[PDB]
């Protein structure tokens, strides 16, 4: 179906850059060749700028406190600059000993279905 | 094209240059005031009137402004100005709160194209419109807070011109005596000295 | 220790102090840049 | 000290003030 | 051009205003008045002032009475300015 | 009597007789339940519309005119408010329109947890140096990370415009924010926040200006 | 099955490059075209015989600092000139016509970095951009306005990584490191009206700002895969593929055998796999794997230089397939596959700004 | 105030205000100025204040 | 005399110079006759950098540095800065915005020259708000009334009735009452106790219809029963209730 479609277009090919007299004086840029190839070279094309905006994350709005309840379990492990911890790698394990070592995915031994859980359960008998 | 990138450009410069001649007024100017309309205007006409209320550094004045919307109602507008009026006095130089105001609104049909207040009487003014013709007005007899519907009493409108203008002159000592221009390659005189039938 | 190990995203892993001209020598650094003795003013 | 950081920094504001001084002078 | 206005208070002081998004002051007395070198690269003698505030095509500007030295301006960009130049120009 | 050993009064839920002394009367003020007399406000509380049938508190729970001055949160008729990048550090709240001394404003929502769980988040929080934790009494926290109202991205000063007061609604604690003088259009809003002066430098230590003697 | 060396280049800034995308909107017989983002840089080259590779347009940005991420060809409906989009650390997302050599549209709506771009099979202005603001946006790209936010009460809660359209495109997948795969929709009435009204709007017409969807609930989810980040899902038919830093690729399916893909009740609770497939020296995560437009075979990079290819055929995943080629050169890591509209060339691109192309013999 | 103390005002780090010039107006005015004084050479012999033919 | 520069890069290296043909700009080429003037001229109009009077023994020297904020950034509609590429700066049509106020010269000084020294507010909105959901720029136009917040969060809707379903040991004849009266409740944000009165009375006057069409009257009525058992419906109104409802 999807090759049907595309079957019904109808679409320019790109040229390869040629530089404007505008820029006499530019950078360019210049792409070795590992194999048994020369390198081509051509002068850079220079973006405008737009406006950035400050951080933010998700959340939702409200206008009434709201009951949560505790939470036991990691769920999750963070990710530094990956430069920062690594000066202070033991940060991690504190944090681990807080939740007393305990995150969603860790001591999985596997996975179960509960269903061969329930065979084994009614297989397992007293011995 | 070539002109964009050129306009692009000389919008930066003017920008740069604008920057510069600010940093540069204070030792250029005995006043700088500076404030920005939402629409802007294409008129400007002192009120021959001043007041200055005592006890203070700061006289109190009148300006005739017109107003060109985009698409929205047309109004005219006269507004208050508090310029400082001392020598010794200067949170900025007076009151805190505000120095300027706007206090008089009126519905109007078109853009403003033209306006200048009767010399012998300030409480008239004449209007150039987008149409043919021309208003008059008389502010003390329309309530600031304009009329939500829209258009009103044109307040004695005129005629004999077929295309738009700009040309308003009162004659100074004979009331009523007025001249008008307009694209008809004509100048049209009334004389409302005297209209009582309006 | 291994559902204790942080995973990482990557691997393991002038002296002339001649004049003004140092300015007209900087904005031409290439393609003619007059004077011919800007250089000095490397 | 790759010194085109001194040199490209104060690159940038010269050509402005080149350009200004002959748009002004005219 | 579009806009010329005599001054109140004053009889030999005018004004030009146009399209440049600059506006002019005159001087009718130093008709041609011989100046230093340095003075005419400034410009010619009779050329009183020139205002340097808008950023657009200057739509409209205006003398007042009430005031002996000050004019009010409106551009096409929303923009309303009113100043007073320095004193030490004039004597 | 739990009411008596929490050293706290009897709400009107409360098993506590209905003449059981460890009740509240209730505002009886006249002009509004708001200056240093009502004593309401004293104990810092809203005037019941149960009991201040004085300050209008019960009237006009329809109607939005009233003359208690202590009755707003819960009828919550906060400001219109705006949003901006800060002229300190990222985002940071605009106030619209002009406000006297003394005044309402909104108040500061968010998810309620236990103390010891707070601990945790902290400690994350901590790391990249930024929080919206916020403690509510002696044993709840209040937390406006994941869901709350603008009034989050409010800023910290040291000689604000603004200021907090827990106060004590219909059993519930709660938090409120009043200007600390008059303010007109447009201004950023800050208060300070209570850290220890140690780590209120560590986090928090923009000035805005410079000492001005 | 057999694709060689034919050449192999490299950058000059030796800053690692992470995209690579063929155009696979080719007109039948136009030339092979491709580009691929580094650091602040992209790139345009073109496949040519014998093993030869042409450049063809490179654009920077100075102006700030950044790493760019992602990539996407589209094209234009109105004169069909070929279209593609970028967007890196900064969070902007930018829209460049190559025939002009300009951008002629940017989008500034999150709070991070973004990681991937997509499409909609079939519309062609509506632009999928996923971001570590734990917020998926979508773009008309045309009318320039928002339509939807996935996430909220109930959305991802860590730096969404990865998604991936339906092959027909009215259901998406999502990953990212909290170990977490929702399901999300876009076939529901409430959507669709939302799109065509998204299709109409004049901001001088009306003094209201466009309103768009807020969806805070998933239709499926569970987190019982992996016991690590997930970085890179794949629709296949109705089934599913995902991929951890496990070391090893999992396709299942939700609920049981029997259940259907589009009967599934939102509460569901269970799963079910069927297979998995196995590579060696994974260990880091922001590694994908890619399939040819006629889903038959299986291209992924690997972090010691290495290859590993399957089939996407009746070959019984128990015993799939099995194809290494590999090159003396370059082991530093390899980021990401790409194939033509046909199987001619596959590309990648290695952890060192250099570059590499493997010509089939079938 | 009527009269307050002279302009002070400074904290560690406010933001920065996001400068307006990009590089893609300014490589063109580079380009423009080149070829103007190849063109006219101020900077050589006009000392930039004066022009040569 | 002869004056010299030199130009600091934040002490980890610097560049010197002299001054040729001194007293004119080494930019704008102007002719300022004192270093009085010159030190003026430069410290306003070439204002990019910064400047400091050293005063060696040879006549004038002075060592230059990089301005460090130098907020240089747009002063116009600030909205055009986010205008989708081509239409910024249009300059070819009227447009609106919100109304500012500054003033900058009020009263100057006037005072004397003095080497030894050598070594503005607003009124109004001035800068760009956003949408409070989206981060999106706010036209002049959308700043009104709209204030986007009101008691009723959509999602909140939805998680209560969801989190209800979860109940096992409820029969549908409950389930719908619930939920049909406590979105209600939202709706309107109840609390004084003295209102529950009109409470049910508009509960009926708007969910007429459904009940009617939902044949579960009987159970609103059960639902009364247990609001009077805790002592906030008179007997005088609970009848009152079904009489109004046909
Ligand atoms: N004045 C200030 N100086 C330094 N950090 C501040 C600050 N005000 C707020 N913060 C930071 O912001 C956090 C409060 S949440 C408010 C964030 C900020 N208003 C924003 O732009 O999003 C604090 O944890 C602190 O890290
Ligand atoms: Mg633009």
């Amino acid at each position: 179906i999807l090759n049907q479609e595309w079957k019904q277009r109808r679409i320019q090919p790109v040229h390869i850059l040629t530089s404007v007299s505008s820029l006499r004086g530019t950078r360019e840029c210049s792409v070795t060749s590992d194999l048994d190839f020369p390198t081509q070279v051509i002068p850079l094309k220079t973006l405008n700028a737009v406006a950035s905006v400050p951080i933010m994350y998700s959340w939702s709005p409200l206008q009434q406190n709201f009951m949560v309840e505790d939470e036991t379990v990691l769920h999750n492990i963070p990710y530094m600059g990956d430069e920062v911890l690594d000066q202070d790698g033991t940060f991690i394990e504190e944090l681990i000993k807080n939740y007393d070592g305990k995150v969603h995915g860790d001591r999985e031994c596997g996975f179960i279905n509960d269903e061969i859980f329930v065979e084994l359960v009614n297989a397992l008998g007293q011995y | 094209k070539e002109a964009a990138f050129d306009d692009a450009v000389e919008e930066r410069v003017i920008n740069e240059e604008y920057k510069i001649w600010k940093k540069n007024t204070p030792f250029l100017y005995d006043l700088v005031m500076t404030h920005a309309l939402e629409w802007p205007s294409l008129t400007a006409q002192w009120l021959p009137d001043v007041t200055r209320p005592e006890g203070k550094d700061f006289s109190i004045h009148r300006l005739v402004l017109g107003t060109h919307t985009s698409d929205e109602q047309n109004h005219l507008v006269i507004a208050s100005v508090q310029l400082p009026n001392d020598d010794a006095q200067f949170g900025g130089f007076g009151s805190v709160s505000g120095k300027i105001e706007i206090e008089i609104k009126i519905n109007h049909e078109g853009e403003v194209n033209r306006a200048r207040y009767m010399p012998q009487n300030p409480c008239i003014i004449a209007t150039k419109t987008p149409s043919s013709d021309v208003l008059v007005f008389d502010y003390t007899k329309h309530p600031s807070k304009p009329d939500p519907s829209g258009e009103c009493n044109p307040d004695l409108r005129l005629r004999g011109h077929q295309k738009e203008g700009y040309g308003l002159s009162w004659n100074p000592n004979l009331s009523g005596h007025l001249l008008s221009a307009s694209d008809d390659h004509t100048i049209c005189l009334w004389d409302i000295s005297a209209v009582p039938k309006e | 220790r291994p559902r204790l190990q942080a995973q990482r995203k990557f691997a393991q892993s002038p002296p002339p102090a001649t004049q003004i001209s140092d300015l007209s020598k900087r904005k031409p650094k290439t393609e003619d840049f007059l004077t011919f003795l800007c250089l000095r003013g490397s | 000290a790759d010194h085109e950081l001194f040199l490209q920094a104060f690159e940038k504001p010269t050509q402005i003030y080149r350009f200004l001084r002959t748009r002004n002078l005219i | 051009i579009f806009q010329v206005q005599w001054s109140p208070h004053n009889e030999t002081i005018l004004a030009s205003s146009g399209t440049d998004r600059r506006l002019n002051v005159w001087d009718l007395s130093k008709i041609g008045e011989e100046q230093s070198p340095e003075d005419a690269e400034d410009g010619p003698p009779e050329l009183l002032f020139i205002h340097g505030g808008h950023t657009a095509k200057i739509s409209d500007f205006s003398w007042n009475p009430n005031e002996p030295w000050v004019i009010c301006s409106v551009s096409e960009d929303n923009i309303m300015q009113v100043w007073q130049m320095a004193e030490n120009i004039y004597n | 009597c739990p009411c008596v050993i929490a050293q706290n009064f009897c709400e009107k839920f409360c098993q506590c007789s209905s003449e059981c002394q460890n009740r509240f009367p209730g505002c009886r003020c006249k002009a509004q339940c708001n200056t240093k007399q009502c004593p309401c406000y004293l104990a810092v509380r809203e005037c019941d519309p149960d009991l201040c049938l004085t300050c209008g508190a019960a009237d006009h729970w329809d109607s939005k005119n009233v003359s208690c001055k202590n009755c707003s949160i819960q009828r919550g008729s906060k400001k219109h408010l705006l949003l901006a990048p800060s002229d300190v550090a990222g985002w940071g709240i605009f106030i619209k329109d002009p406000v006297q001394k003394n005044e309402f404003i909104s108040e500061y929502c968010g998810e309620i947890i236990s103390q010891d769980e707070a601990d945790r988040r902290g400690k994350v929080y901590d790391k990249y140096m930024c929080s919206f934790l916020f403690n509510l009494n002696n044993d709840f926290v209040v937390d406006a990370t994941r869901k709350g109202n603008k009034i989050r991205f409010a800023n910290h000063s040291v000689n604000p415009n603004c200021y907090a007061k827990v106060m004590m609604v219909n059993g519930d604690h709660r938090i409120g924010i009043f200007a600390k003088r008059a303010i007109q259009t447009g201004e950023e809003l800050f208060f300070d926040y209570r850290y220890s002066q140690a780590d209120a430098l560590k986090y928090v230590g923009i000035e805005r200006e410079m000492e001005i003697p | 099955y057999s694709f060689k060396c034919v050449n192999s280049l490299k950058e000059d800034h030796n800053q690692p490059l992470f995209g690579v995308q063929f155009n696979w909107h080719s007109k039948e017989g136009d030339p092979l075209v491709f580009a691929t983002v580094g650091s602040n840089r992209v790139t345009l080259y073109e496949c040519h015989s014998q093993g030869e590779i042409r450049l063809l347009q490179s654009y920077v940005d100075a102006d700030a600092d950044e790493n760019f991420y992602t990539c996407a060809w589209t094209y234009d409906s109105n004169t069909s000139h070929p279209l593609l989009a970028v967007a890196g650390s900064r969070g902007i997302i930018r829209i460049i016509n190559p025939i002009t050599m300009q951008c002629i549209k940017h989008y500034v709506g999150h709070g991070n970095a973004i990681n991937e771009l997509k499409f909609h099979p079939r519309d062609p202005n509506l632009l999928l951009s996923v971001s570590k603001d734990h917020a998926l946006r979508l773009w008309n790209i045309q009318t320039d306005t928002l339509v939807a936010i996935f996430g909220g009460v109930e959305g991802h809660r860590d730096e969404v990584l990865s998604a991936d359209y339906d092959l027909l495109g009215e259901k998406i997948m999502s990953c990212g490191m909290d170990h977490s795969l929702k399901l999300w929709r876009i076939n529901s009435k409430r959507m669709m009206n939302a799109i065509k009204e998204s299709y109409d709007y004049n901001p001088n017409k009306t003094n209201r700002p466009f309103i768009s969807q807020k969806i805070h609930f998933p239709d499926f989810s569970t987190r019982d895969i992996h016991r690590n980040y997930v970085d890179c899902v794949r629709w296949l038919g109705d089934l599913i593929l995902s991929k951890s830093c496990e070391n090893a690729i999992v396709c299942w399916k939700p609920g049981k055998m029997e259940d259907d893909i589009d009967k599934i009740k939102p509460s569901e609770s269970n799963v079910t796999i069927l297979g998995r497939f196995d590579y060696s020296q994974c260990d880091i995560w922001y590694m994908r794997f890619s399939m040819d437009f006629w889903q038959k075979m299986l291209a992924l990079g690997n972090q010691v230089g290495k290859l590993y290819v399957w089939d996407l055929e009746v070959e019984d995943p128990h015993k799939a397939k099995c194809t290494t080629l590999t090159h003396h050169k370059c082991g530093a890591a390899i980021r990401q596959t790409s194939f033509s509209r046909d199987s001619s060339i596959l590309i990648a691109v290695c952890d060192d700004a250099s570059i590499w192309r493997w010509d089939r013999l079938r | 105030n009527k009269r307050r103390k002279l302009k002070n005002k400074r904290r560690r780090s406010l933001p920065r205000p996001h400068d307006f010039f990009d590089a893609q107006t300014l490589d063109a005015i580079r380009h423009r100025a080149i070829c103007f004084n190849l063109s006219a050479h101020i900077e050589s012999l006009g000392k930039g204040h004066s022009v040569v033919f | 005399l002869r004056i010299f520069y030199q130009f600091l890069y934040n002490n980890n290296t610097r560049q010197q110079t002299e001054a040729r043909d001194d007293l004119h700009c080494p930019w704008c080429t102007l002719n300022c006759r004192k270093l009085y003037s010159l030190l003026k001229h430069l410290k306003l109009c070439h204002s990019r950098f910064i400047f400091n009077y050293v005063y060696h023994p040879k006549g004038a020297r002075i060592d230059v540095s990089i301005n460090e904020c130098y907020d240089g950034s747009y002063a116009g509609n600030p909205q055009d800065i986010h205008r989708q590429p081509g239409f910024a700066f249009s300059r070819n049509g009227p447009v609106k915005r919100t109304p500012i106020t500054h003033i900058l010269v009020c009263r100057p000084k006037r005072t004397k020259a003095s080497m030894s020294e050598f070594l503005t507010y607003s009124s109004g909105h001035n800068r760009l708000y956003f949408h409070s959901d989206t981060c999106l720029p706010l036209r002049p136009q959308e700043m009104e009334v709209d204030s986007e917040d009101e008691k009723d969060p959509e999602w909140l809707r939805e998680k209560t009735i969801t989190q209800i379903e979860e109940f096992s040991d409820v029969n549908e004849g409950e389930k719908e009452v619930m939920k049909l009266w406590n979105l209600h409740v939202m709706k309107h944000g109840f609390i004084a106790d003295n209102q529950m009165n009109h409470a049910c009375m508009l509960f009926v006057e708007n969910y007429g219809q459904k009940i009617i069409k939902k044949n579960l009257c009987r159970n609103f009525m059960l639902h009364l029963v247990s609001m009077h058992d805790f002592n906030l419906i008179s007997i005088m109104s609970i009848d009152k209730a079904v009489t109004k409802l046909r």
